[PDB]
RNA sequence: GUAUCUAGGACUACCAUGGUUGCAACGGGUAACGGGGAAUCAGGGUUCGAUUCCGGAGAGGGAGCCUGAGAAACGGCUACCACAUCUAAGGAAGGCAGCAGGCGCGUAAAUUACCCACUCCCAGCUCGGGGAGGUAGUGACGAAAAAUAACAAUACAGGACUCAUAUCCGAGGCCCUGUAAUUGGAAUGAGUACACUUUAAAUCCUUUAACAAGGACCAAUUGGAGGGCAAGUCUGGUGCCAGCAGCCGCGGUAAUUCCAGCUCCAAUAGCGUAUAUUAAAGUUGUUGCGGUUAAAACGUUCGUAGUUGAACUUGUGCUUCAUAC
């Protein structure tokens, strides 16, 4: 059914493999370089952004829930993100104007849940960490 | 506790006018001792008076009474004041060499570049 | 620089970590064996899941090829001198069918047990741990030891510590101290 | 090569263990005067007219007409002299 | 869309923060996981009472 | 022919019309130096490599040159262009992608320490110089080994054994395992700290006096408990709000998902989380996928590259010898 067989047939399988690899969307992703090119991580793991706007983002059905995310253009190319603010209350914790820790859902890109549109997540706020901050274990650095 | 230093491999080595040894050090049941006291012990071992014992190794071994050392011995005073390795001789020192501390010498040898040939003008200046 | 740092993880984490069933055996084997968590654990079934794998690899191959010669009779000798091996498993085929308890046992956390100055597997093991256990000469802070069979004669009270009788309590002291006032 | 550490005198040639590194070898002080050098090259024209040079680099004027390379030479080593030639 | 963000943190100032009241330090782990099997294996000799519970008030 | 250390279109005259290409050339891109290697695995692979080695390359971008066996050198020169510096204003002098340090960039990476004692190199050298290297300091990338308590006993607890009595049910009581801040003396130094050892001289280890254990002390965590996924259909507060949730989903007043508490689980000197990668993924298929309808036959055929390709062509045997049964 198909592959070439043959016993010198040797180079039309590489050639073929990379016909049929070019629609391989992990080798697209790493070939094409798509992460530095066009996703606003330069496939850089972790980026330093400046909080915008505090934003009501209203959830798609069967939940009606305002879940609570943040614009954030990043430092390295102004571009504009909007990322979830995970554990208790914290928009509390965000402040307009402080610099924050954009990280990602784990999602492969792909929005959350039921979330529309939020890739990402806040692991930070003026360097101590959210998570910390709700645990009580620590306490906001002044301005 | 009586102690009894008996000293394991043995080389007699005359390119250096020296038997160089490795020193099995008991004190079974306290710990320790000063160099100054192992090369006492070890000297009226082979004759030839402490003061040429010059014993350098040691680890005071897992949990009493031992040190696996080395010790190095020379035949003549003459000799050991003339193969030395210099910082050996100067520990037990009548032997006491001069700290730079070297970086304000190396200052100093920056500074007599500069000016043309004279450099006794520069030591002044130093 | 040289070169330095060849590491080896002596740690996998077991490949779905909430099954039941393995972690009762894990955390029997932690009662039995007083191990502080289960990472200790992972230790040794991660040390045998290399020396399982080392096994199998020399097995394929034929007898009396060199190559397993050389290596199975040897890693044979070395579990046998560990005390984990008896003779009628000096076979490579014997290997195979190996637990976890074997290695375990050979630690001094479970020796003192056996020799009754600490009657029990939980006593054993503290008093390693802070320095106390002579193997011959040698005060020996590391509970983990995999003790080869013939220094298990030489478990012993260490020598100028207060059992072997010197500075008492340091507890005799203070108590014979308050009587003096 | 030969290497006499005279005072005290125990005389060494270094030749090669079985493992491929060098051996600490006590030869005979009479063994000690001699050595054995595989010839590299033999070629026609410097002085007075051939000459052979051995795998330790030393030439040897006026080499016997039958030492063909690869050859070995028993030499002299007091005097550079070629002393035995094995085909 | 726009719902607001008014009533940010109103669940946060509203719970009393139950008092954090201890009962006892468990011990360090080899002589802490060690205590837990009895809990587990031994204390239970477990009755065949069909299951029971480590987490069962009443 | 010229150049050169050398072949050489390296270069130049003349003279030919060649050279390379669907076996993907020419061009463009590359977080693209290459390899030795690393990661991850059932294997097969996939991914990685900027970096501890080896070779080559460069030293702001470029060009040119002297010396010298060797440099088209930059911690040499000369020049330009870009940067930076001082100046008594005429000028001159510079290359941290060397070591530290600073600024900036960023997710992201240490001390303006000490030493040639080790390792070795260079030099005219036994001796000097050496941020080559070693040393300390910083360092949960990462790997490696575990201090943080243990035993009777007391207070009641379980399970056998006995006396029993034999749904029930009580008394003696053991190797034990414990829930108790009850007790009692013991154990061993991590830490601390003479001394010694270490070291070039210090440091820590390895040694060891003097010290340190009723945790409130020598005082452990980080996520989770509806399911995936291991553990509360718990208690207060909240009530589709706040907020939770990698996913499915929870929350519209028994909330077993929230926020706490309590109880507990899972992994604990580590764990959470992000990103990239790999397993799973058979979701890349060489090994080893699918194509009637699930995502899949080009409208169809000719047809060249590509690719593939039937049978027949030293070969069967016979005998004997040795050699397993």
């Amino acid at each position: 059914m198909g592959k070439p067989r043959g016993l010198r047939t040797a180079r039309k399988h590489v050639n073929h493999r990379r016909d049929q690899r070019w629609a391989d969307k992990d080798y697209k992703k790493a070939h094409l370089g798509t992460r530095w090119k066009a996703n606003p991580f330069g496939g850089a793991s972790h980026a330093k952004g400046i909080v915008l706007e505090k934003v009501g983002v209203e959830a798609k059905q069967p939940n009606s829930a305002i879940r609570k995310c943040v614009r954030v253009q990043l430092i390295k190319n102004g571009k504009k993100i909007t990322a979830f603010v995970p554990r208790d209350g914290s928009l509390n914790y965000i402040e307009e104007n402080d610099e924050v820790l954009v990280a990602g859902f784990g999602r492969k890109g792909h929005a959350v849940g039921d979330i529309p549109g939020v890739r990402f997540k806040v692991v930070k706020v003026a360097n101590v960490s959210l998570l910390a901050l709700y645990k009580e274990k620590k306490e906001r650095p002044r301005s | 506790t009586t102690a009894t230093i008996r000293t394991r491999k043995f080389m007699t080595n005359r390119l250096l006018a020296r038997k160089q040894m490795v020193c099995d050090v008991l004190h079974p049941g306290l710990s320790s001792v000063n160099k100054t006291e192992i090369r006492e012990k070890l000297a009226a071992m082979y004759k030839v008076t402490p003061d040429v014992v010059f014993a350098f190794g040691f680890r005071t071994n897992f949990g009493g009474g031992r040190s696996t050392g080395f010790a190095l011995i020379y035949d003549t005073l003459d000799f050991a004041k003339k193969f030395e390795p210099k910082y050996r001789l100067a520990r037990h020192g009548l032997f006491e060499q001069k700290k730079q501390t070297r970086k304000q010498r190396k200052e100093r040898r920056n500074r007599m570049k500069k000016v043309r040939g004279t450099a006794k003008a520069k030591i002044g200046t130093g | 620089g040289r070169i330095p740092s060849v590491f080896s993880k002596t740690y996998v984490t077991p490949r779905r970590p909430y099954e039941k069933a393995r972690l009762d055996q894990e955390l029997k084997i932690i009662g039995e064996y007083g191990l502080r968590n289960k990472r200790e654990v992972w230790r040794v079934k991660y040390a045998l899941a290399k020396i399982r794998k080392a096994a199998r690899e020399l097995l394929t191959l034929d007898e009396k090829d060199e190559k397993r010669l050389f290596q199975g009779n040897a890693l044979l000798r070395r579990l046998v001198r560990i005390g984990v091996l008896d003779e009628s498993r000096m076979k490579l085929d014997y290997v195979l069918g190996l637990k976890i308890e074997d290695f375990l046992e050979r630690r001094l956390q479970t020796q003192v047990f056996k020799l009754g100055l600490a009657k029990s597997i939980h006593h054993a093991r503290v008093l390693i741990r802070q320095r106390h256990i002579r193997v011959r000469k040698q005060v020996v802070n590391i509970p983990s030891f995999v003790v080869r069979l013939d220094s298990q004669k030489h478990i012993d009270f260490s020598l100028k510590s207060p059992f072997g009788g010197g500075r008492p309590g340091r507890v005799k002291r203070k108590n014979l101290k308050k009587n003096q006032g | 090569d030969v290497i006499t550490l005279e005072k005290t005198g125990e005389f060494f040639r270094l030749v090669y263990d079985v493992k491929g590194r060098f051996v600490i070898h006590r030869i005979s002080a009479e063994e000690a005067k001699y050595k054995l050098c595989k010839v590299k090259k033999t070629q026609l024209g410097a002085k007075g007219v051939p000459f052979l040079v051995t795998h330790d680099g030393r030439t040897i004027r006026y080499p016997d007409p039958l030492i063909h390379a690869n050859d070995s030479v028993q030499v002299d080593i007091a005097s550079g002299k070629i002393t035995d030639y094995i085909k | 869309v726009h719902g607001s963000l008014a009533r940010a943190g109103k669940v946060k100032g509203q719970t009393p923060k139950v008092e954090k009241q201890e009962k006892k330090k468990k011990k360090t782990g080899r002589a802490k996981r060690r205590i837990q099997y009895n809990r587990r294996f031994v204390n239970f000799v477990q009755g065949f009472g069909r299951r029971r519970g480590p987490n069962a008030n009443s």
